[PDB]
């Protein structure tokens, strides 16, 4: 499927969220160091068969029960520095990202 | 039988420049005193710098705002030059607003409580349009030497949000200073010596207070010197025995044992508390269970064990 | 064809001068730094300027 990238990242807590818009990049002028993440992108898994572990999995989590895996780019080491720009670009006919 | 130097003929020559004198004073002690005092008062004396800034629009230094005509990194570099004088305060707020054609200086700094700006023409800005507005928010603080901002953690306890500039504090009001040795004007005293102080601040500091603060630093620095004479941590560690729900049998054999905390259990390897009686293979299964639980398991080796 | 949507994020950071960078002049004389004296230990002359 589709590669879509948001701010809700399964399996990540409130402490890495605090520099994240609702499109899923770090604000300008966030000063960033170590592995903080960057962008917040998702990978998706198949899986075709509910059995019914992942049926309760997905009863008490929600839908996704964090089925779909998360690469998202980090901080490599040594590097620090506020953030400046970030440039986004969409595809043609697909919707537009938010900011 | 020493003369001691008075502080007199203290005389000033600009709003920076300052000679201080001291009158009498023995052979050598000039320069040693001279020395003293420089390195003093070179290395640390107290003075108010700018520690953090806040404009309206920005969102890092690496930006710009439209209508001024500096970099908000090359306004930064104004800022810091910028010396104020604090009254009885240390976290000082030093907001300005202003608007129209012209330079912006510290002369239009809102008039805060007990703040004196030494120099009211120290430009930090440039305004190019009649309808472009700046509005920061500057706050200031007291130090003693040089702390770079990127240094400082203890600043970022509390999370600072996004659109508060750091700026590095240099807190040092005194730039230059230089000492002479002469000899002085007594004629009664056969020979006898006089130290003048040329002193170059930015006029944050009184050249007689700052020649007091260094000679007070000074003799409690000596101070030291005029009587020499002389001449198991983790929490899950430490813990009562009867804490793990074990079975009947093992408490008394524990017990016999004198298994009283349980870091003394998880440093017994497998092969020789075997040997204690009655202790049942089953029942070793069941302490090497539960400690598993924990994840403790049999086999640690510790340095030094407490008593308590 | 395979590219969605991409992102690029650029970082700033200041290098302040210290001992182990390299410093050269320009009539072929290099070095490394070996110390940041403080102000009060470098020689001054007869003015005060060190």
């Amino acid at each position: 499927g589709p590669e879509e990238i948001t701010a809700d990242i399964p399996n990540v807590g409130e402490a890495a969220l605090s520099k994240l818009d609702e499109s899923g990049i770090v604000y300008i002028g966030a000063e960033v160091t170590g592995g903080d993440i960057l962008v917040g992108k998702v990978t998706p898994k198949g899986e075709t068969q509910l059995t019914p572990e992942e049926k309760l999995l997905r009863a008490i989590f929600g839908e996704k029960a964090s089925d779909v895996k998360d690469s998202s780019l980090r901080v490599p080491n040594g590097v620090s520095g506020t953030v400046i720009d970030v440039q986004v670009f969409t595809r043609d006919g697909v919707e537009k990202d938010k900011r | 039988e020493f003369l001691k130097p008075r502080l007199v003929d203290i005389e000033q020559v600009s709003s920076t420049h300052a000679k201080v004198t001291l009158e009498p004073l023995e052979r050598g002690f000039g320069h040693t005193l001279g020395n003293a005092l420089r390195r003093i008062l070179l290395s640390s004396m107290p003075g108010c710098a700018v520690t953090e800034v806040e404009i309206d629009g920005v969102l890092h230094e690496y930006s710009t705002k439209e209508g001024v005509q500096e970099d908000i990194l090359e306004i930064l570099l104004n800022l810091k030059g910028l010396a104020v004088r604090v009254q009885g305060k240390d976290e000082v707020i030093l907001t300005l607003n202003k608007s129209g054609i012209g330079p912006v200086t510290a002369a239009d700094i809102t008039h805060d409580g007990d703040v004196e700006i030494v120099k009211p023409q120290h430009v930090i800005c440039h305004l190019t349009d009649e309808n472009a507005s700046i509005s920061m928010r500057i706050k200031v603080q007291r130090g003693r030497g040089y702390v770079p901002a990127s240094t400082r953690i203890h600043s970022e306890e509390d999370e600072r949000p996004i659109g508060r500039l750091l700026v590095d504090a240099c807190y040092s009001p005194v730039e230059r200073i230089a000492y002479n040795v002469e000899a002085a004007r007594v004629e009664q005293r056969t020979d006898l010596d006089k130290l003048v102080i040329e002193m170059e601040t930015n006029g944050t500091i009184d050249p007689e207070e700052a020649i007091r603060r260094a000679a007070t630093i000074l003799a409690e620095q000596l101070e030291a010197f005029v009587d020499l004479r002389d001449v198991e941590f983790d929490p899950i560690l430490l813990r009562p025995v009867d804490d793990l729900e074990l079975t009947v049998r093992s408490a008394n054999c524990l017990k016999a044992e004198a298994i009283h905390y349980i870091g003394d259990l998880v440093q017994r390897t497998e092969v020789e508390l075997l040997k204690t009686p009655n202790l049942g293979k089953k029942s070793l299964t069941e302490i090497k269970d539960v400690l598993a639980s924990r994840g403790l398991s049999l086999g640690m080796r510790l340095e030094n064990w407490p008593p308590a | 064809p395979g590219v969605l949507k991409i992102v690029k994020v650029y970082l700033a950071v200041k290098r302040r001068i210290q001992p182990g960078d390299k410093m050269a002049g320009r009539h072929g004389n290099k070095g490394v730094i070996s110390k940041i004296n403080p102000i009060e230990d470098m020689p001054y002359d007869e003015n005060g300027t060190p």
